[PDB]
């Protein structure tokens, strides 16, 4: 096996060498440690066949880190191959030189990199730029000493527009890892030159060209208007990444754009068809499009005011896609489409996904809380969900009702009777605590509040800390409101939570309640059963500083994660 | 394979 | 009448999880169609396929009446298939073993030793709170038998009844008296286990 | 007694399953998945004894398909291993050169042998030849 | 296609038919089934589960699945209603207290869309004491005339004597089979 | 900015991997499978995985997951576009997407992967360009990639200049269970298979509403596409300037334009579904389909899928037009129709029993979707004006195009 | 013939637009 392969590789037969190389490649791909045969293949490296040269280069690249000492016998071969007349051979040699993770290998490759920097072939120029970028990433000091920054900068203002885009991407990558000192920013002539070559750049070069504009900050309305006009044709590109880059560039330029000028209105009008087109991309890109829309929603929410039908989650849509659609609908919910949102939530509540059902219930509750015009509709939907006889659905409806009571309890007295007998046997702490709080705060429309609380007092001392606190608060509120039917209940609750309750916070709360009851029961009504102020709901909108930063970082991994770029990288 | 082998090899 | 071996070979031939699920669904549909006509000739193959699917993680709610019907049958293979179905897919929480009490009582007095032993094993494996109440008398009757091959089964049934119904152990106090001279190792082990459980 | 005994392959496929405790189907599936994950995530020097859910989870596989047992903490651990070895020997004698392929094809025979050997989690046949003779006689009935 | 085999089978008799065993517990359903199958008054314990048997008469094998009238077995009667073409009801003429329960059970069973093509078959059980009602009083009490789209026939059968079983079997065969 | 892109398998084995930056260790792929298994078992599985500080974005392929591990905050959209381009290139080169071709063309696969991207930045993405320089059965790189026109190879010579167009129409209707259509959008598809000599520059011209309004002819039937996406060869400058669709057609089948706009017209097929399901006794399928399309248009190969019960068995179909077949694998009955002329009314009456034992858990109500495809029908009414085929040498072209209307997201909400 | 609509000849431009 290994001995036979070594003997075949140490032979003078081209067919045998090719067969040995193919076997070694197959073994390496299958999970075989062929690094021990790297020195043997070093001798059989300078071959006229292009197929064997590629395999040898791949083996050296994959066996360079494993055997750095054995990689010292390839500098001469790389130097010889760097002057090959065939552009493909030169490009392969340039790629292999930058792909070798050898500290002492890149030092001797500086001369070949300098020689290939001025390559006339656009593919050769792109390969040289890629090798320079790889060397700078591996050794920034080596790249600076070699002076490749000037060559990379001059590559942008040359021909080979794909080569220019490759050089621009390499320069941005070098500056991306740079500490921002000596940046490669260009004047408006550079931006105009890039825009002129933008229409001639390929799909990959278009992204590189648009990436440079993401860092440049426009300073004049005329320059911003020209940039917006140039980027407008980019929205009619079949490439999803190119469309996303153009949208991000337009959003960044809109920060300095003037709302009085008609350019902003035209950009907003032309952005909606782009968002609609992006929403119908592949499932892998659907999540990215949803994240981009959510990030840009907080910036210009009026752009997608009428985009509500497309936000509906399809039957075959993925769970991530459905969640993104639900989040977009919640963020884009409005009174105009309140009925549509309610219908979608009711339809979405009939699915078999427990997590999906919970997300739909949360979105419906958020929509009901945000818009008070649909409070009655939200209450009716919650009542229907509770009557649907679903444990998870019942818990979600109970949580929504409890949240609405604390937010809009002025007209919530018509649901206490319906919620009084609503299969209260559920032991879920989130639903149980919400029901207890609703009963305690709304202990006016229910004539059997004491009877209902009697069943929950059997295991008050061992139910839960939060549940016990909620039950104690409800008992105290009932005693303050109607102590004739709860005089003994309050004493029993105080005894259970004061003597049989070992919780520190719960014990302190029980002692405080007992002291208040024994000091001034009349004052307890104005102290315990007081009119709480308006509940400050947590705003879901991101901070303006983060929103502005997220506008520039469009299409990156941070946009999907909704985290700052420096808070997600390692 | 490994499935046709005897459980105890006896 | 698809054999269990053919179903196993077809399942092994499937690679994708979705493809395996589709094959299992087709097999279950075929089994349900065969059962809906009240088929009794190839019931053994359908029962084996359903048991394999249930063990593989396939639903078998519709294949509950077929096992009960095969249990009350007369074929030895059909009786074994029904007993296996009752032991595997039948439980106290299932609620489908309530009708099996009459079948167990009828098979409790069966002359065949394999049928009686299989019924006793099924009762022990799927002991219920109400099944033991209506079957406690039958278990005690077989505890006094002189069958070495059935003494262990009777002891196991009594132990299962005692574990499920601790209040029924009072009826086994005189049944195990004078049973320490059993020559068979199994009978002596069963008696010792019953005494330890008591 | 043995709460549940299941024979699972190395790849995770289950070749046998016999639970003496009535549990929900979803709960039983979750317990089986957890047991498979614990066995699949255990080394060869773990003593073949795991105290999972207050149950003596004893895992000892002599081939690619492994076997697991769940007994209460009231008896010695070596007894479970001895019973497993005796059952494996009895199955090998009844079948003859038992392999993974034969186990899948002989699932009904293996279940019948297990039922005739242990019922309700307790040992029912102490002898090795009497149980084999009884199994052969039952099979010959038809 | 060809139906020569079907004609040959039908020339010598091929039809079998089906039947069900329903009624109140201790109403002679098991005794009636034993008499129909075997022909003797066999003493049996309460029907905790069910009794399955077949009866061959007039070249028709009408299988009868006896089901008890116990509370734990009353809800189980729906399991035997699947793939069932006939149903036999056992009444307790000597059990006045259980007469209302039997009538309620019969009404509940007849109020199912699945059991719609099965004709009514009520057997006047407990026909051994003077307290047993006639073929009209039992039908009037059970309201058999108010069952629309149901072919119900009143037959009196005594478990100890066995008389009237042939008449009920003939009525059931006429209701099910309508051939020469 | 993925560190390394690798091709996985259904069993977790990596069919082929190729590191591009080297900042991510190759051993992180092994932990990807357990993470995916945990996410699937808990519902947290996502295409973009995250192994600590390195994100392993994966795409579910036909037989293996295209896992592209990344370390820094690289462009997720760019990575997805590169993965899609690689998948398209593999599909063009290899007709089968499975493990059969993964281990059979590794020698050319490695070269294609090396030439596609370097240092995480894709460089080559044209299938024809890649095949002209990398073959599985090497010369200098073609000048087409270096030249501006990378979508139309020069020097192509053909005996005849014939271009086959395809007016693909996707009729997507989202009818809720209440009977009202929520999402009714029709997405156009202008795909042309140009096979001529040279590199002609197509001059696309159609009865566009915007073009008609600009030219003053905004009074006839003009198609107003809400979203129109041009192909790679289509110049966006001309379209933005005066809607001039001038671009070099590709060598072969390519998508020039793809219209996308909402539809405010009635559905081509109106399906009324009735569920007379008894309580564990029987089930009724009162399915009635009404053809709202023009009578002159016939829907060929119409397959209206009606989801039947999961545990339903012994079903009987009582229909009038079209055969109904119940597929146990699909757990539904599809109302297959060979030819469905416009205005046709097909009524079906399903009847099957149900098991006595009730189901332990609910199965949901999947929507009912049809597979109707009526060609030679232009529902949108957009008519192509002309196609400006111009060549430097000068030749007479004979382009052809066919309008095909099919059913896309035509799902009807169940009751 | 071919399913999905027979191929039809296309013009070069809108002759009525000059
Ligand atoms: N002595 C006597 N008993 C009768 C007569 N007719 C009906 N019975 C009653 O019918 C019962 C028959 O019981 P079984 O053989 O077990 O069948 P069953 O009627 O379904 O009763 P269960 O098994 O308890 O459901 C006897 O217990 C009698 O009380 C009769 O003519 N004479
Ligand atoms: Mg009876």
């Amino acid at each position: 096996e290994i001995f036979e392969l070594k003997a075949e590789l140490n032979s003078d037969k081209k067919e045998k060498k090719k067969e040995a190389v193919k076997k070694v490649i197959a073994s390496m791909t299958v999970g075989k440690d062929v690094s021990a045969l790297f020195p043997d293949v070093v001798n059989c490296m300078q071959t006229d066949n292009l197929e064997l040269k590629k395999l040898v280069y791949l083996y050296l690249m994959n066996y360079a880190k494993s055997q750095p000492d054995m990689a010292i016998m390839a500098v001469n071969t790389f130097v010889k191959d760097c002057e090959d007349p065939n552009p493909l051979i030169r490009a392969l040699a340039v790629r292999t030189m930058g792909c070798i993770r050898v500290d002492k290998i890149t030092e001797y490759l500086c001369e070949p990199l300098r020689k290939c920097l001025k390559d006339e072939d656009p593919y050769v120029r792109k390969t040289a730029a890629v090798c320079v970028a790889k060397l700078h990433d591996i050794n920034a000091q080596l790249v600076e000493d070699q002076g490749f920054l000037d060559t990379l900068k001059d590559l942008i203002s040359d021909s080979n527009p794909m080569v220019v885009a490759n050089a621009v991407a390499a320069l941005s990558e070098i500056a991306e890892s740079h500490p921002s000192s000596n940046l490669l920013d260009l004047n408006p002539q550079s931006i105009n030159k890039l825009l002129t070559a933008l229409n001639e750049c390929t799909e990959w070069g278009q992204i590189f060209i648009l990436d440079c504009l993401a860092n440049y900050m426009p300073k004049d309305d005329r320059e911003a208007q020209s940039i917006c006009e140039r980027v407008t044709p980019r929205l009619s590109h079949a490439n999803s990444a190119v469309v996303l880059s153009a949208v991000k560039v337009l959003m960044k330029f809109m920060e300095m754009l003037s709302k009085d000028l008609d350019y902003y209105g035209t950009l907003l009008k032309k952005l909606a068809p782009p968002l609609v087109t992006l929403l119908s991309a592949e499932p892998e890109l659907q999540y990215v499009a949803l994240r981009n829309i959510n990030l840009i929603v907080q910036k210009r929410p009026e752009i997608l005011k009428h985009e509500m039908k497309v936000f509906f989650v399809k039957y075959n849509d993925p769970i991530y896609v459905k969640l993104e659609k639900l989040d977009i609908m919640i963020r884009l919910a409005s009174q105009a489409n309140i009925a549509q949102v309610l219908a979608e939530l009711r339809e979405y509540a009939t699915e078999v996904d427990v997590d999906f059902v919970r997300k739909a219930v949360r979105a419906i509750g958020r929509c009901a809380i945000k818009v008070e015009q649909s409070a009655e509709r939200c209450v009716s939907t919650l009542l229907d969900l509770i009557q649907t006889k679903v444990n998870y659905v019942v818990q979600e409806a109970i949580v929504v009702i409890k949240d609405i009571f604390r937010k809009y309890p002025n007209k919530y007295e018509s649901v206490i009777a319906t919620l009084c007998e609503n299969l209260d046997s559920l032991d879920e702490p989130e639903a149980r605590a919400a029901m207890i709080w609703i009963v305690g705060e709304y202990a006016e429309r229910i004539d059997n509040a004491d009877e209902l609380l009697e069943s929950f007092l059997e295991g008050f001392h061992d139910k839960s800390t939060q549940v016990q606190l909620q039950l104690l608060t409800a008992i105290v509120k009932l005693f303050l409101k109607k102590p004739t039917e709860t005089q003994e209940l309050v004493q029993q609750v105080l005894s259970l939570a004061t003597q049989d309750s070992d919780n520190p916070d719960l014990r302190d709360r029980g002692y405080i309640y007992w002291r208040l009851l024994s000091t001034d029961p009349v004052a307890a009504k104005e102290v315990v059963l007081a009119e709480k102020p308006l509940i400050s709901e947590e705003t879901d909108l991101i901070e303006p500083t983060l929103l502005d930063e997220l506008i520039c970082y469009i299409g990156t991994l941070a946009s999907v994660y909704h985290k700052p770029p420096s808070a997600f990288v390692e | 394979k490994g499935e046709n082998t005897s459980l105890l090899h006896p | 009448p698809i054999r269990l071996r053919e179903l196993i070979r077809t399942i092994r031939t499937a690679r994708t999880q979705a493809e395996e699920r589709e094959m299992i669904q087709k097999e279950c549909a075929a089994i349900r169609s065969s059962f809906r006509e009240e088929d009794n000739t190839y019931r053994c193959r359908n029962v084996a396929k359903l048991l394999y699917m249930h063990m593989l993680g396939y639903p078998a709610h519709f294949g509950q009446l077929e096992c009960l019907k095969l249990i009350a049958s007369q074929k030895f293979t059909d009786k074994r298939i029904g007993y296996l179905g009752a032991m595997l897919l039948l439980d106290e929480r299932q609620d489908v073993h309530l009708l099996m009490t009459n079948c167990i009582k009828n098979d409790l007095n069966h002359s065949t030793q394999f049928v009686q032993g299989l019924a006793l094993c099924t009762l022990g494996c799927m002991g219920s709170s109400e099944m033991c109440r209506d079957l406690a008398g039958e278990v005690e009757k077989l505890l006094k038998t002189s069958n070495s091959y059935l003494r262990k089964k009777a002891a196991l049934c009594a132990v299962h009844v005692i574990r499920k119904v601790p209040e029924l152990m009072e009826m086994f106090l005189p049944a195990t008296k004078n049973l320490l001279n059993e020559k068979n190792h199994g009978v002596l082990h069963t008696s010792v286990v019953l005494l330890t459980e008591m | 007694m043995i709460h549940f005994i299941l024979l699972f392959s190395r790849q995770g496929k289950l070749r046998l399953q016999k639970w003496y405790i009535t549990l929900p189907d979803k709960e039983r599936k979750k317990i089986t998945r957890e047991i498979v994950q614990i066995i699949l995530s255990r080394g060869h020097r773990t003593s073949s004894f795991v105290d999972w859910k207050e149950l003596k989870l004893v895992y000892k596989r002599y081939a690619s398909l492994y076997f697991c047992c769940a007994i209460e903490n009231q008896d010695n651990e070596l007894l479970t291993l001895e019973i497993v070895h005796r059952y494996v020997e009895l199955l090998d004698k009844y079948f003859g050169n038992v392999c993974e392929l034969d186990i899948i094809f002989n699932f009904e025979k293996a279940y019948f042998i297990l039922d005739e050997f242990i019922i309700g989690g307790e040992i029912q046949e102490t002898s090795k030849k009497i149980a084999v003779k009884a199994i052969e006689d039952s099979d010959m009935l038809q | 296609g060809n139906i020569f085999a079907n004609l040959f089978k039908g020339l010598f008799g091929k039809k079998e038919m089906r039947i069900l065993m329903v009624g109140l517990d201790a109403a002679g359903k098991t005794t009636i089934l034993y008499k129909l199958k075997l022909g003797e008054i066999v003493t049996t314990i309460p029907t905790i589960g069910f009794n399955v048997e077949t009866v061959e008469y007039k070249n028709i094998s009408f299988t009868v699945w006896d089901v008890g009238g116990q509370d734990k077995i009353r809800p189980l009667w729906r399991h035997y209603f699947q793939n069932t073409q006939g149903l036999i009801f056992v009444v307790d003429s000597n059990d006045r207290e259980r007469v209302n329960e039997a009538r309620e059970e019969l009404m509940r069973m007849l109020a199912e869309d699945e059991l719609r093509d099965a004709v009514l078959l009520v057997f006047a059980n407990k026909q051994d004491l003077p307290n047993a009602m006639n073929a009209a009083e039992i039908t009037d009490k059970l309201g058999l005339h108010s069952l629309r789209h149901r072919n119900w026939y009143i037959q009196a059968t005594c478990a100890t004597s066995g008389d009237g079983l042939y008449e009920g079997l003939d009525w059931l065969s006429n209701q099910l089979r309508n051939q020469k | 900015s993925a560190s390394a892109v690798y091709v996985l398998d259904l069993k977790g084995k990596v069919l082929i991997c190729r590191n591009y930056r080297g900042d991510v260790d190759m051993s992180e792929v092994e932990h990807f499978m357990p993470i995916l298994m945990e996410k699937e078992e808990e519902g947290m599985l996502s295409p973009i995985l995250a192994h600590g500080g390195v994100r392993f974005m994966w795409i579910k392929h036909n037989n293996l997951y295209l896992v592209a591990t990344s370390k820094k905050n690289a462009c997720v959209s760019l990575v997805f576009s590169f993965l899609y381009k690689v998948v398209q290139v593999f599909s063009e080169y290899f007709k089968e997407l499975e493990e059969e071709s993964i281990r059979d063309n590794f020698v050319i696969i490695y070269e294609l992967l090396d030439e596609l991207m370097d240092f995480g930045y894709p460089q080559t993405t044209d299938s024809k360009i890649l095949q002209e320089y990398i073959t599985q059965e090497a010369p200098r790189p073609p000048a087409t990639v270096t030249n501006a026109v990378s979508w139309r190879s020069e020097g192509i010579k053909y005996r005849k200049n014939e271009v086959f167009l395809d007016v693909i129409e996707a009729v997507n209707l989202l009818v809720s269970a209440n009977g009202n259509v929520l999402r009714s959008e029709i997405v156009g598809s202008i795909k042309m298979r140009v096979f001529l000599s040279g590199m002609p520059e197509l001059r696309l011209g159609l009865n566009d509403k915007v073009l008609f309004d600009n030219t003053g002819r905004g009074k006839s039937k003009s198609v107003e596409l809400e979203d129109v996406k041009f192909h790679q060869c289509v110049r966006l400058s001309r379209f933005e300037n005066d809607r001039t669709i001038s671009f070099i057609p590709p060598d072969g089948e390519f998508e020039l334009m793809s219209y996308r706009l909402n539809t405010h017209v009635k559905p081509l097929i109106w399906i009324e579904s009735v569920i007379e399901k008894h309580s564990h006794s029987r089930i009724e399928y009162m399915v009635k389909a009404k053809s709202q399309f023009k009578r002159r248009s016939t829907a060929n190969n119409v397959e209206i899928h009606i989801p039947v019960p999961n545990d339903a068995d012994s079903p009987k179909f009582k229909t009038t037009v079209g055969s109904v077949k119940w597929v146990p694998e699909n757990s539904e009955i599809v109302w297959s129709v060979k030819s469905f002329p416009g205005g046709k009314e097909y009524l079906m009456r399903a009847h099957f029993g149900l098991p006595s034992v009730e189901a332990e858990d609910k199965e949901g109500k999947p929507p009912i979707s049809v597979k109707f495809e009526i060609p030679y029908f232009t529902t949108s009414g957009i008519q192509v004006r002309y196609l400006k085929i111009i060549e430097k040498s000068g030749y007479q072209a004979l382009p052809w195009v066919r309008y095909i209307t099919q059913n896309g997201d035509y799902q009807l909400r169940t009751q | 013939d071919r399913k999905g609509g027979s191929y039809s000849q296309a013009a070069g431009s809108d002759s009525a637009q000059s």
